[PDB]
């Protein structure tokens, strides 16, 4: 249905160690397509998928001068903000931009996005209006005001409503085969006893694409959100995803405890119990 | 100074002694991006581990995938080794298969 | 495809 593109830049400053390394990668959902980096023998945008292979040589030429001109932009805004932070040049810092558009089972523009950070903490952000600005501090504003001047917005406006989306669309189709398959968790119930009267519990979902996945647990029918453990979804290497929730549950009553996982591979959601 | 990788140790396909699989190291949630990471098989480090492409998350924390492969047995055991700024000392996580 | 708006700074 609903389906995302997104591009992601880290330029990270290193002092006595060269200029700053500049990377983008591109995602469509979960799926990297893309990638650039400023340390690689001879710099250029770089496909990581199949689908984006058919692109023709004009494509990886102006994608790769959009990546290399902004690997000096961003070394300029690595200078820029040591100015506006008053800081020294001795240390290594860090600027991250994510923006891309998502869209809908038609292909219309949901919601675009333009945001940066500075050593991890948010700088500045383009307001879902696609109009206006959302600076976190004195220093942001700066930038705020000089992209209100340059009136940044409407090219940026301009852009997630035109090329993102329909370079998304055309990326969909041409990758249809895998962006617009779902693959549903492979699910089970392991039972591991602690002691003479605590079991572990845990519930897997894995194979699972895209990586958005809600796996809990309930005892009696009611959550247990403070007594679950819940690991981070991990990939697996070959696309898809991995999740597990956990429960310390007294021995004898495993059978009052079910695990519930909603995916959106899954046309119903899945109740299951340990299976002795 | 400023965030702590979290890390998971596990194995691409369920394990089964014997049969070839990925061993992965999942690095998560850290930030700065500078980041040490080695998988160990019995204590010493694995040559010509890959690793994904540097991305970060909606809270701007970064991730990264380290992985190679490998044949599981009953008595090799294996873990991952990671530093960061933000730990004094390397952090060793061993590899269960039942996690 | 990324945005190609080239003279945007901090």
């Amino acid at each position: 249905g609903s389906h995302s593109m997104r591009y992601f830049y880290t330029a990270m400053s290193r002092p006595g160690r060269g200029e700053p390394r500049f990377i983008t990668v591109g995602y469509v959902d979960d799926t990297l397509f893309v990638r650039f980096d400023s340390d690689a023998t001879s710099p250029r945008k770089e496909p990581r998928a199949p689908w984006i292979e058919q692109e023709g040589p004009e494509y990886w030429d102006r994608e790769t001068q959009i990546s290399k001109t902004n690997t000096q932009t961003y070394r300029e805004n690595l200078r820029t903000a040591l100015r506006y932070y008053n800081q020294s040049e001795a240390g290594s810092h860090i600027i991250q931009r994510m923006y891309g558009c998502d869209v809908g089972p038609d292909g219309r523009l949901l919601r675009g996005y333009d945001q940066d950070a500075y050593d991890g903490k948010d700088y500045i952000a383009l307001n879902e209006d696609l109009s206006s600005w959302t600076a976190a501090d004195t220093a942001a504003q700066i930038t705020q005001r000089k992209w209100e001047a340059a009136r940044v917005a409407e090219q940026d406006r301009a852009y997630l409503e035109g090329l993102c989306v329909e370079s998304l669309r055309r990326y969909l189709e041409n990758g249809k085969e895998t962006l617009q398959r779902a693959d549903p968790p492979k699910t089970h119930v392991t039972h591991h006893p602690i002691s003479d009267h605590e079991v572990t519990l845990r519930c897997w979902a894995l194979g699972f694409y895209p990586a958005e996945i809600t796996l809990t647990w309930q005892r009696d029918g009611e959550d247990q959100t403070q007594d679950t453990e819940l690991v981070e979804t991990r990939p697996a290497g070959d696309r898809t995803f991995q999740k597990w929730a956990a429960v310390v549950v007294p021995s004898g009553e495993e059978q009052r405890y079910t695990c519930h996982v909603q995916h959106e591979g899954l046309p119903k959601p899945l109740t299951l119990r340990w299976e002795p | 100074i400023q965030r702590t990788p979290k890390i998971q140790v596990y194995s691409r396909h369920p394990a089964e002694n014997g049969k070839s699989n990925f061993l992965n190291c999942y690095v998560s949630g850290f930030h700065p991006s500078d980041i040490e990471v080695d998988l160990l098989k019995n204590g010493e480090r694995i040559e010509k581990v890959e690793h994904s492409d540097l991305s970060f998350s909606k809270d701007w924390s970064f991730y990264l995938l380290y992985y190679t492969e490998f044949t599981p047995t009953e008595k090799d055991e294996y873990a991952c080794r990671v530093n960061h700024v933000t730990l004094s000392q390397p952090k060793i996580v061993k590899w269960d298969r039942d996690m | 495809e990324e945005n190609l708006l080239d003279f945007v700074r901090f």
